[PDB]
């Protein structure tokens, strides 16, 4: 009622709400956690929530980190609410769920509750022998020919942090200039 | 002002009033006081931390507004809002500011971590 709407026309303006989904074992929580530069030796797979607080760029992000196992998916529309960024981190040596990570992924970019965000693709796992090619992952999620969203793929390991950032970075760089034309036409009209 | 610009003044002058009172600290007591038990003390959240914080939201707003007209009969909710939500950018105050500490999720469970605290 109330709060819930008062909260969304006074929103902070510089306060980013980042969502992390994608399959069980991908490596969300041990992103967050490698993120902060926090100890990734010790992460059990998430049943529930985290939520890192965190300072970028002159933004603050508030990132939401949700358990990815398949009997809690049903559950992950309640954090759909508010999302400024999507980010979609898929297990790229998994190759036998990559058949899932597709299904997961389309239903997920037909949600009206997350119409406006930004799309971020973690192709993680790459230090892997396993690890398939951003393209081979590109092709396959059917990652082009989405008419729905800006998106990126981003080829990465969440163990030595290697590309983390320059996805991070992109998708500020999409949602800041989206806010960019939000003042442009706002105040020209 | 001039006309109704009162109606929304008056109506501020509640959303200090009713907050500020220690009947509000009593509902929130009550409300906390029946998940103690299900608020663990760790950085990750639970899967039904979510439905609890949106009945508290829904009950903290929902007194709010039979609060309202326990002193402002006539009072509509549905208009107030309507009008608040844009037309008087007398908002901005330090008095929302205050209003919008209920949809703070981390300030939710770590007020909520003090009162399994308290009863333990
Ligand atoms: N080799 C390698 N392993 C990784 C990498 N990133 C994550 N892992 C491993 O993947 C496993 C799962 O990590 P999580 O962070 O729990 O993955 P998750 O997607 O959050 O799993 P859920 O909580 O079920 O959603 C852990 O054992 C990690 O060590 C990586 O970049 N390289
Ligand atoms: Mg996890």
């Amino acid at each position: 009622g109330l709060l819930t709407i008062l909260k969304k026309m006074k929103q902070k303006e510089r306060e980013l709400r980042l969502l992390m989904l994608g399959l069980d074992n991908a490596g969300k929580t041990t992103i967050l956690k490698k993120f902060n530069g926090e100890d990734i030796d010790t992460i059990s797979p998430t049943l529930g929530f985290n939520i890192k607080t965190l300072e970028h760029r002159g933004f603050k992000l508030n990132i939401w980190d949700v358990g990815g196992q398949k009997s809690l998916r049903s559950y992950w529309r309640n954090y759909f609410e508010s999302t400024d960024g999507l980010i979609w981190v898929v297990d790229s040596a998994d190759r036998q769920r990559m058949q899932d990570c597709q299904r997961e992924l389309q239903s997920l970019l037909v949600e009206e509750r997350l119409a406006g965000a930004t799309l971020l693709i973690f192709a993680n796992k790459q230090d892997l022998p396993g690890a398939l090619s951003s393209n081979a992952i590109r092709e396959v999620l059917e990652l082009d020919s989405i008419r729905s969203h800006h998106w990126c793929i981003q080829g990465c390991s969440a163990v030595t942090g290697e590309n983390l950032l320059p996805g991070i970075d992109w998708l500020l760089d999409d949602i800041s200039s989206r806010i960019f034309t939000a003042d442009l036409e706002h105040h020209h009209h | 002002s001039s006309a109704s610009d009162a109606e929304f003044d008056a109506v501020v002058g509640y959303l200090e009033d009713i907050i500020m009172d220690d009947e509000f600290q009593l509902l929130q007591r009550n409300f906390m006081d029946k998940y103690y038990l299900e608020f663990e003390d760790t950085e990750e959240n639970k899967l039904i931390y979510t439905p609890i914080f949106n009945e508290y939201i829904s009950l903290v707003e929902k007194y709010i507004e039979e609060q309202l007209l326990q002193r402002i009969p006539e009072f509509n909710m549905a208009a107030f809002t309507t009008t608040l939500q844009h037309h008087k950018d007398e908002v901005a105050g330090d008095i929302f500011d205050m209003l919008l500490t209920f949809t703070d999720f981390l300030a939710f469970k770590e007020m909520f971590l003090d009162y399994r605290a308290e009863k333990e």
